């Protein structure tokens, strides 16, 4: 996160880390056994970290659980980034407390102007790299579709939305992929992509979760 | 396989690196130069001097994953420290493959993904251009300038060194 702040311990209990030696993405815990993340975050043998705040610290409520199924959307296009969503099944049910907890899927789509909390351990610079020891947060309004397509002409599908600031200075960044966009307590988005980080008229682009609630619930029931 | 720097760390998405020859004896890092009639250093070349690291490159891809893999289509651009007056007010210095010459140039005045990939090559790595994928190598002009061009079957073997830390 660029231009954000320290979330603090246990404020974002649904935020998970995806690891394979290194942190490469984030994701969101939607029940004790299932995480939502980005489809371009896929790789075999993902280790999931729950209850994390400080990455240099092994916290007590921290949980380290390997994925047992990493299910990419049937229609994920690696070339357009359309349908950039993935479901990860944890090898065993995680322990739910105040440091580890779920986030609700939405019943309906969020509207433009809605303030959302986006979080990650990703890069905090717009040029060159700087990773935080602690989780970073940012509040960001959801932008209208018209603004979003003006920023990214021909590149915004029906399953993407823009959030952030057209002036720049505040945005998600590299390392934040898969991480939550939470608006009014619902999981409305997934960190997906952008052109650079926090650059003017180039807001972050996010996977529109509300279009996938059916697929998510169906996939969970069948696995 | 995976992409590693000289410190044996996986390459970071959005990271800045020097791009150095994997072997040694001929040339140093990648940098900018003028060739032919251009009045401003727009050609990506390899430094003639072995001791020179050149100009560091930002290598990134639009999805906001933390790392880079051989699979990812890459945007590559030189960093903008201490530039000539000619380039001085440009934000980014992206690489673009240009002309019938298929030379790698910076295109300061201008699709979803980039046209480059990094691929393993023996015990190091090579840069490929995907219009499919062709190795980038060095073509030495008649003034001994060491131009990075599209050059299938003859890749320049590179290794990545962090510019910071």
């Amino acid at each position: 996160i660029v231009g954000g702040y320290t979330c603090g311990a246990n404020t974002v209990p649904y935020q998970v880390s995806l690891n394979s030696g290194y942190h490469f993405c984030g994701g969101s815990l939607i029940n004790s056994q299932w995480v939502v993340s980005a489809a371009h975050c896929y790789k075999s043998g993902i280790q999931v970290r729950l209850g994390e705040d400080n990455i240099n610290v092994v916290e007590g409520n921290e949980q380290f659980i390997s994925a047992s199924k990493s299910i990419v959307h049937p229609s994920y296009n690696s070339n357009t980034l359309n349908n950039d969503i993935m479901l990860i099944k944890l090898k065993s049910a995680a322990s739910l407390n105040s440091r580890v907890a779920s986030i609700s899927l939405p019943t309906s789509c969020a509207s433009a102007g809605t303030q959302c909390l986006i979080s990650g351990w990703g890069n905090t610079k717009s040029s060159g790299t700087s990773y935080p020891d602690v989780l970073k947060c940012l509040k960001a309004p959801i932008l209208s579709d018209s603004s979003c397509k003006s920023a990214y002409p021909g590149q915004i599908t029906s399953n993407m939305f823009c959030a952030g600031y057209l002036e720049g200075g505040k945005d998600s960044c590299q390392g934040d992929s898969g991480g939550p966009v939470v608006c009014s307590g619902k999981l409305q988005g997934i960190v997906s992509w952008g052109s650079g980080c926090a650059q003017k008229n180039k807001p972050g682009v996010y996977t529109k979760v509300c279009n996938y609630v059916s697929w998510i619930k169906q996939t969970i029931a069948s696995n | 396989k995976e992409l590693l720097d000289s410190d044996g760390d996986i390459l970071r998405n959005g990271g800045t690196y020097y791009i150095l020859p994997a072997l040694r004896g001929k040339g140093g890092g990648l940098e900018l130069a003028k060739t032919g009639d251009e009045t401003c250093p727009l050609n990506v070349v390899q430094a003639r001097s072995e001791t020179k690291r050149g100009r560091p490159a930002i290598i990134w891809t639009p999805p906001r994953i933390a790392i880079l893999t051989p699979a990812f289509y890459l945007n590559i651009e030189f960093q903008t420290r201490d530039l000539p007056a000619c380039l001085e007010e440009y934000s980014r210095l992206p690489w673009k493959v240009e002309g019938e010459s298929q030379e790698v140039k910076i295109a300061p005045k201008e699709h979803l993904f980039g046209s480059f990939k990094i691929k393993p090559y023996r015990d190091d790595y090579k840069l490929v251009y995907c219009e499919s994928c062709k190795d980038l190598g060095i073509s030495i002009d008649d003034e001994n300038n060491r131009l990075l061009v599209v050059k299938d079957g003859d890749p320049l073997a590179v290794r990545f060194v962090k510019a910071h830390r």
